[PDB]
């Protein structure tokens, strides 16, 4: 259940194209890169890193159960911030390549 | 149990009647 | 009205008063047993 | 998904963001289209939706209402799944088109099951009868119309699941061509919602979808609206609203009986609103969520004597005719009963002027949940017992 | 922690200190499994539900069967012929073998 | 497999409502159960 | 040759797989392998199902049978009732002759704790909490002096004992009253204490011995399910004669017999027989 970033999607679409299997890239598209946008004049260009990174207030530390305080580095948390550079056009290109390949 | 020509009215009439008969069923059960 | 009290004496139908007759001892023992007996008989039969 | 620059939306900026004029909108076509797309999601589709930069408490609030929207929407998902299954089963046993199934009478059933029984097949006769009987109760396409529409509105209200509804790769009928659907049914439906239902934020609060600070403020916005359309002149001075008439029309926002009840000076008759219509006075109370703290909440008879003769002193109203009454509403949400007796009695509104002023009341079916039924019935406590219980 | 492990719910040294610190009421024989008669003021006045960490995505795997895979077969690992009497082996080896 | 083992975890009507049927109504395929056993 | 239960005679047009015997499809090793695995785990699944029906407790079975019994086609909404019928009633007691007044549950806000009790039952003396005067002394527990109250009141042949009221103490009382080691008991919702009624038979008590598990509160004994299972066994014969009471992780007060039944371990409280 790790949400693939844009880079990861790129890689998997490279594998799709070289394999020539469109049916992989389609499900991958449909699931993950749909809402992927381009950058416009009103867009803000490379988006700042917004994540807090994870801490505990003394009440969070003392009163919470053991698991709520358990931080293993989890890919999903920064996925937003891996995507902050807008590599979208690459994804669209790869996807063109696949639809051609299939 | 009331059969009509309109679906909405059949719907709510039958709901009402069914609930009524359930109440009476509780009295009878008593 | 007298005719209305004359009506009271008639035995219970389901057409008039919409209630089954009481008969008490059978209801006392077999009320909770009925599903069992019925499904032993292979369910009811809805005829027309 | 949520990105830098995403904001939780208020009602006014939702009305601003989606504003589009178009005439032909099936409420029941679109609602089901959007519904269907949400049921098509997998759980990861709910993942990144919370807005990136917020104070942490506010983030917690948004997490709460998001999780409740998702929980409600899935809770409805499985229900719809079963419903659709039953439609499909009737259409399979009868041989009728899957569209028409919902509108059938009981007559049609008495005939159809006669056919099926007389064809010797008993199992599918009983099956059909079951399917139809529950499809009668839950089948109307409008079944829960309001809370569904409020769900979708909630989703607009977060200003994050916006673009989750478009841009999918799709197949076809036997054409089976792969294309990309660029239609966004969401934007359509929400635009329709804003164009038609003006007060829908008020409704969204009446249904308890405001988990923090809920349904109080929307009630006074509602009452104030009602009064403004009722009378010819309304001054709003702070927490007090009056008429320029010389005849008594007065709406007083007194205290918030939620905090002020548990906060300080434990008391009995803590109320929320006061409304004076002329010779009638009405105390409007919102029930507390403590079943313990309700028993006090509505005023002692001595307090009603007191308020009555105090109004008599100040407003100059004759003490012969004064009728002072209580209205206490459900704690976390607002049902049909409460709104009807708010419209009809507190304000005097004949059915046609209410239907004029408030169109959506006909579609609004919400009723008391079993858990919440008893808020009205209160513990009767003896006077020699006062040291023990509140 | 205290729910699945009996050594944590020992009262008079671990849990006594913990409750004194957090400000719960506590006693020898109490209502809650650990040492405590009731919640503290903070725990009663504050919902900790969505506090403290986001919900791990892998949780989804419970409610959605779509995500239960096994990438490989049982013997694709090279053991396929283990069962001497399986139909698969009768098909692979043929009868005379 | 007992209590020491790792935990297993967890408006309208559901799909589990339909499969259910009254013992009063005659079932699907009339499998000749022995009365003693159903007892 | 009349046939009952066999439904339409000669069934309907069904041949067996082996008899009809359509020409066997040649699957690639893929098809065959997958058939073997899916039908293997199909059999596994079935074996599981049967084992689960075999091991189902009677209560589960009864709930199931009478749940199906009442089942209707539409899932009907609950009907609105009287303002309430569902308040748990207050257990009856007499005001005039009393150990303690039965306090209403409607007063639940008034109540205190075992440590700091709210003023009630003034006409009765109030039991005091028993605490150590110095370091070497044991640290007493409501269970410790619960057991010793009962033991001493049994030796003096008294009918009633006033005894400390805590969760596991009145738990212990309910269990003893289950096994019939005690005539009766009641909690009046008095904060400090509640009362137990002792049973005598043939001139001596029904209780041979009653002993607490721990002398301190600083010592806590844990009972493995196998231990509680050993107790039940007297050289091959099943012995329920002696009763052992214990806490569960679930805050239940149980005897060792139910504990062994569901295979849960618990913390020891006392033995009695």
């Amino acid at each position: 259940q790790t949400w693939p970033c844009t880079a990861t999607i790129c890689a998997y679409l490279d594998v799709c194209v070289e394999a020539g299997e469109k049916t992989w890239a389609m499900e991958a598209w449909n699931r993950y890169c749909t809402e992927l946008k381009f950058l416009e004049p009103g867009e803000v260009d490379p988006k700042p890193i917004s994540r807090v990174p994870f801490s505990l207030t003394r009440e969070e530390l003392l009163y919470l159960p053991k698991w709520k305080k358990h931080f293993d580095h989890d890919p999903n948390l920064d996925v937003m911030d891996l995507n902050r550079f807008n590599r979208t056009r690459e994804v669209y290109l790869r996807m063109a390549q696949v639809m051609l390949a299939g | 149990c009331a059969m009509l020509l309109e679906k909405a009215d059949e719907r709510e009439v039958n709901k009402l009647l069914r609930d009524a008969s359930r109440y009476e069923d509780r009295v009878d059960d008593a | 009205d007298d005719s209305d009290i004359l009506r009271l004496r008639a035995p219970l139908t389901y057409d008039m008063d919409s209630t089954a007759a009481l008969h008490v001892p059978t209801h006392c023992g077999k009320a909770s047993r009925l599903a069992g007996m019925l499904q032993d008989a292979g369910g009811v039969q809805v005829l027309d | 998904h949520a990105t830098y620059g995403a904001v939780p939306l208020t009602h006014s900026q939702v009305t601003s963001v989606y504003a589009t004029d178009g005439g032909k909108v099936d409420e029941l076509g679109l609602l089901e289209l959007v519904e269907e797309r949400i049921f098509s999601w997998k759980l990861n589709k709910w993942e990144m939706r919370i807005p990136p930069n917020l104070p942490n408490d506010q983030k917690e609030l948004i997490r709460q209402e998001q999780e409740n929207l998702k929980q409600i929407l899935s809770e409805w998902r499985k229900c719809f799944g079963a419903l659709n299954a039953d439609i499909l089963q009737i259409s399979s046993l009868t041989g009728v088109p899957k569209d028409v199934v919902r509108e059938k009478n009981r007559t049609w059933l008495q005939e159809e099951v006669a056919k099926l029984r007389w064809m010797g097949e008993v199992n599918k006769a009983a099956l059909l009868r079951d399917a139809f009987m529950r499809l009668e109760a839950f089948g109307s396409r409008d079944f829960m119309f309001m809370e569904r529409l409020c769900c979708i509105y909630g989703l607009a209200r977060q200003g994050t699941f916006d673009e989750a509804f478009t841009n999918y790769i799709t197949e076809d009928p036997v054409t089976n061509d792969i294309f990309v659907d660029e239609r966004n049914p969401f934007k359509e439906l929400v635009a329709h919602i804003v164009r038609n239902y003006s007060q829908i934020d008020i409704i969204y609060d009446f249904l308890g979808f405001n988990y923090s600070e809920g349904y109080r403020s929307s009630l006074r916005r509602y009452m104030e609206y009602l009064q403004c359309k009722t009378a010819e002149n309304v001054r709003a001075s702070g927490r007090l609203v009056t008429g320029d008439k010389g005849e008594h029309n007065i709406l007083f926002d007194y205290c918030v009986s939620r905090e002020s009840l548990v906060s300080g000076d434990s008391c009995q008759g803590i109320i929320d609103f006061l409304y004076i219509n002329g010779n009638d006075v009405t105390l409007i109370i919102i029930a507390s969520d403590n079943p313990w703290l309700r028993n006090r909440q509505l005023p002692h008879r001595r307090q009603m004597e007191g308020i009555a003769r105090r109004v008599c002193f100040v407003l100059g109203i004759p003490p012969s005719e004064v009728r002072i009454r209580n209205l206490l509403l459900p704690p976390t949400y607002l049902d049909k009963g409460s709104i009807v007796r708010l419209n009809d009695i507190v304000f005097r509104l004949s059915n046609e002027q209410s239907n004029l002023l408030i169109p959506w009341l006909t579609n609004y079916n919400k009723e008391l949940d079993p858990k919440d039924v008893d808020y009205t019935a209160l513990a009767k406590t003896t006077n020699e017992e006062e040291w023990l219980t509140l | 922690d205290a729910s699945n492990n009996r050594f944590f719910r020992g009262y008079y040294y671990g849990q006594r200190e913990l409750h004194q610190l957090l400000g719960r009421p506590h006693s020898l024989e109490a209502t809650n499994a650990d040492g405590s008669n009731d919640l503290s003021t903070y725990e009663a006045n504050t919902s900790q539900l969505y506090k403290g960490i986001p919900r791990p995505a892998i949780t989804n795997l419970h409610y959605e069967p779509a995500w239960r895979y096994t990438l490989y077969q049982a013997g694709a690992h090279g053991a396929q012929l283990s069962n001497p009497r399986s139909p698969f082996t009768a098909k692979v080896l043929g009868d005379e073998l | 497999g007992g209590p020491g083992s790792p935990v297993r975890g967890p408006r309208g009507y559901t799909a589990e409502w339909r499969d259910l049927r009254n013992p009063m109504r005659p079932p699907e395929f009339p499998t000749p159960w022995e009365r003693k056993y159903r007892q | 040759a009349k046939v009952y239960g066999a439904v339409p005679p000669l069934g309907a047009a069904q041949g067996h797989r082996l008899l009809h015997g359509k020409r066997e499809r040649e699957g690639s090793l893929f098809a065959v392998a997958n058939d073997v695995k899916r039908d293997e785990r199909l059999l596994r699944q079935q074996l599981n199902a049967l084992l689960e029906e075999e091991r189902m407790p009677m209560q589960a079975r009864l709930q199931r049978n009478e749940a199906v019994s009442s089942h209707e086609a539409v899932p009907q909404t609950p009907l609105v009732d009287l303002p309430g019928v569902e308040r748990r009633r207050d257990l009856p007691a007499d005001p005039i002759t009393r150990l303690f007044f039965q306090h209403k549950g409607d007063h639940a806000l008034y109540y205190g704790t075992y440590d700091k009790p709210s003023v009630q039952d003034d006409d009765r003396v109030q039991i005091e909490k028993r605490v150590p005067r110095r370091r070497e002394e044991n640290l007493y527990t409501p269970i410790y002096d619960f057991c010793h109250r009962i033991r001493e009141a049994t030796e003096q042949r008294k009918r009633f004992v006033v005894v400390p009221s805590t969760i596991e103490t009145r738990g212990c009382a309910r269990v003893m009253h289950d096994h019939g080691l005690v005539a009766g008991f009641r909690d009046f919702h008095n904060d400090r204490a509640f009362a137990v009624e002792l049973k005598y038979f043939q001139g001596d008590s029904t209780i041979n011995v009653i002993e607490p598990c721990s002398y301190d509160g600083r010592t806590e004994f844990e009972w493995s399910p196998k231990m509680m299972r050993r107790l039940l066994n007297t050289h091959g014969i099943h012995n329920r004669l002696v009763v052992y009471i214990c806490r569960t992780a679930d805050n239940r007060i149980i005897d060792h017999i139910h504990a062994v039944k569901e295979n849960i371990g618990g913390r020891g409280l006392m033995m009695v027989h």
